[PDB]
């Protein structure tokens, strides 16, 4: 089972603070330390700090401005990172990771994408992408779904509830007017659609929404 | 009397090496440049400290790490003074007898 | 604090070849180096611990070596799934630190793009908007150009492009090009065309559809 569970996203207005969580499962020992790592888009991994739950002590990277405060709840096996007075420089994915006191990070959470912006949350509109009537098909057919007008990042797109993985391309989002847009592509044998259904599932953590859009041929 | 004091010291020494290992890592993480920061090598450091061998491959640089180190040292040394005193007591008796 | 230098930042190899990533520490750290793989949009995954120790679940293909200041992560016979960023991390002295990362790129055989154009959906039109989407998929090399034409004339306004990183499935690249117009603007035009120009052909690959 997933060893470290983190929420997918948090939207924060400049100057406000937010408390990130990391729920741990699996074996737990008194020697465990939970670490937090920051990663800005397109950049590397930056260590923020660590906490040892068994004793409650936390240490922090001295090279960077201190934005974090770490705490841990023993009974709920949850580690917390309080980020405060944020600015756009604080926008990034923040991972939690577990180290068994032996120096390496055996497991990592999926990360929480934190966006610092004054803009408001907006779920995406999901539209189907089916070939036009004059489009000739080969042995394979390509379909897709358009995910537009959402904020903040990210969205997660799956096909057929995850059962269809091969032949999938989800493009990086483009930002235009405080709103993101992307599309995802899936390719299946032409003989299998529409006989076998193809639906894209779009999850938008920031708005707690998850919608489905079945792709059917154009009337 | 003597053997029980010695046996107890041995048990107490094992406890001090394990607790000392844990407390040394707790004390030293957060001090830039500290190397006594992971548990397996900290247990090794506690053993070479308690026996007074003290290679120098690892050692504490913080105040609390150093206090932990002195407790490990004194626990090791004391256990050995007790075992030695216990052997002397044993021998002294068997010799009265012989 | 220990500085870990990973250079070069980008390594390009041919399929099945042996590749090696370098990590140099600013001072001697014994064998206290660990390596992670991070695929696009994925979280880091531990590959090798303490310079050369295997991790269960990791392909035997990966191995590590070195001690002191110079470390190497090697992959015997690279394959597409190895496309990712790789980071080293030290645990010899506090605080732990990370190297800046090396990206592995695979040089595969050229492949022409599979181009697909899609008219806007009825659901979208219903909201007064119209997006025409074109996918240029699974091509190599990654250099490519897309051109839109409406009623035979080149169009540039309202076009947003997006490119994926190299694909860990087949070492190719893909790109989407989206032309967005208002329902009204869309309604007063007939044919929409997406043209892709790529190294694999002197002539552009073109796909079009008519609003009617
Ligand atoms: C004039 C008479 C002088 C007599 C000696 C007095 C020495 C000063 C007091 C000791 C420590 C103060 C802490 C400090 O401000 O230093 C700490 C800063 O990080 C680190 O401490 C250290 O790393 C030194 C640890 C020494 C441990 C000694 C254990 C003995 C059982
Ligand atoms: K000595
Ligand atoms: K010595
Ligand atoms: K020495």
């Amino acid at each position: 089972q997933v060893q470290l569970q983190q929420p997918g996203a948090e939207l924060v207005k400049p100057g406000a603070s937010v408390k990130l969580s990391c729920k741990a499962s699996g074996y737990t020992f008194t020697s465990d330390w939970i670490h937090w790592v920051k990663q800005r888009p397109g950049h590397g991994l930056e260590w923020i700090g660590e906490i040892i739950p068994s004793y409650g002590r936390a240490n922090y990277n001295e090279k960077i401005q201190k934005k974090a405060t770490l705490t841990a709840d023993k009974s709920s096996s949850t580690a917390f990172m309080q980020l405060s007075s944020l600015t756009s420089e604080d926008s990034a994915v923040y991972y939690c990771a577990r180290e068994r006191g032996d120096g390496y990070f055996a497991v990592w959470g999926a990360g929480t994408t934190v966006t610092v912006s004054s803009a408001k949350t907006t779920p995406p509109s999901v539209y189907p992408l089916a070939p036009g009537s004059a489009a000739q098909t080969n042995s394979m057919v390509t379909l897709g779904c358009l995910v537009k007008g959402y904020f903040p990042e990210p969205v997660t797109v799956t096909w057929n509830s995850g059962s269809l993985s091969s032949g999938v391309h989800t493009f990086p989002a483009v930002l235009q007017s405080d709103l993101y847009t992307l599309s995802s592509s899936v390719t299946v044998p032409s003989s299998s659609w529409p006989s076998e259904t193809v639906t894209c599932n779009v999850a938008h953590p920031a708005s707690s929404t998850k919608v489905d859009k079945k792709i059917v041929p154009r009337d | 009397l003597h053997w029980r004091a010695a046996g107890a010291a041995t048990v107490l020494l094992v406890i001090v090496l394990l607790a000392g290992s844990y407390l040394a890592v707790l004390a030293e993480r957060g001090a830039p440049g500290a190397q006594l920061i992971t548990y397996p090598r900290a247990l090794w450091w506690a053993c070479e400290t308690a026996t007074t061998v003290x290679y120098g491959d690892l050692y504490p640089v913080t105040l609390w790490g150093r206090l932990v180190a002195v407790v490990v040292m004194v626990a090791g040394i004391t256990s050995f003074g007790l075992v030695t005193a216990a052997l002397a007591t044993w021998f002294v008796g068997r010799e009265q007898e012989r | 604090d220990i500085l870990l230098t990973q250079s070069p930042a980008i390594l390009s190899v041919s399929p099945g070849e042996r590749v090696s990533f370098s990590c140099r520490a600013s001072q001697s750290i014994g064998t206290d180096i660990h390596w992670y793989q991070q695929r696009t949009n994925g979280s880091p995954r531990l590959l090798i611990k303490y310079a050369s120790e295997s991790i269960s679940g990791i392909p035997s293909r990966f191995s590590g070596s070195g001690s002191g200041t110079d470390f190497t992560l090697s992959i015997n016979s690279v394959e597409s799934e190895d496309i990712a960023n790789y980071y080293c991390q030290q645990s010899n002295r506090w605080p732990f630190t990370f190297g800046s990362g090396t990206k592995l790129e695979i040089k595969r055989a050229d492949a022409a793009p599979t181009v697909s154009i899609f008219p806007p959906s009825s659901e979208q039109l219903t909201s007064g908007g119209a997006s025409v989407v074109c996918f240029l998929n699974n091509f190599y090399p990654k250099d490519i150009n897309v051109k839109w034409k409406i009623d035979g004339s080149e169009r540039q306004n309202g076009v947003l492009n997006s490119w994926t990183d190299q694909d860990s499935k087949d070492s190719t690249y893909s790109m989407s090009s989206t032309l967005t117009l208002t329902k009204d603007e869309y309604e007063r035009h007939n044919s929409y065309t997406c043209e892709a120009t790529h190294k694999t052909s002197t002539s552009p690959i073109v796909k079009s559809f008519n609003r009617n």
